[PDB]
């Protein structure tokens, strides 16, 4: 299942990870392509932050979904 | 004198320092400079926070 990974810069990235997949794994995938570390990666979905120990099925994240990636939170 | 913005889409804060805005709302502009591109700072019902990639349009 393909998924969209938006960014504040306007950069949308595609990733392949089924519902059973874990959020921690997702962050690892993004880090493989974009190089960004999971320690700084922030995944937002449905207004809630994705938990590294949870799975895409926990937040009911289906295919063709959009995940907001927050990087370097200088604001609040 | 007065610089505010209207919320065009719903946004739910994930952190305590984050702000929550619904559609048809009123966000007060605090500082278009938060140190993060695409993120502005505003004030709402006693709480202040930022929104992703501009969820508010300066109406005033």
């Amino acid at each position: 299942m393909q998924i969209f990974v938006k960014t504040l810069t306007g950069k949308t990235i595609t990733l392949e990870v089924e519902p059973s997949d874990t959020i921690e794994n997702v962050k690892a995938k993004i880090q493989d392509k974009e190089g960004i570390p999971p320690d700084q990666q922030r995944l937002i979905f449905a207004g809630k932050q994705l938990e590294d120990g949870r799975t895409l099925s926990d937040y009911n994240i289906q295919k063709e979904s959009t995940l907001h990636l927050v990087l370097r939170l200088r604001g609040g | 004198a007065k610089e505010y913005c209207r919320t065009l889409f719903p946004y739910t804060g994930t952190n305590e320092d984050e702000l929550t805005f619904r559609e048809g709302e009123i966000i007060h502009l605090i500082s278009k400079e938060t140190g993060e591109a695409g993120w502005w700072k505003g004030e709402l019902n006693g709480k202040e926070g930022v929104f992703p990639d501009n969820f508010a349009v300066q109406i005033s």
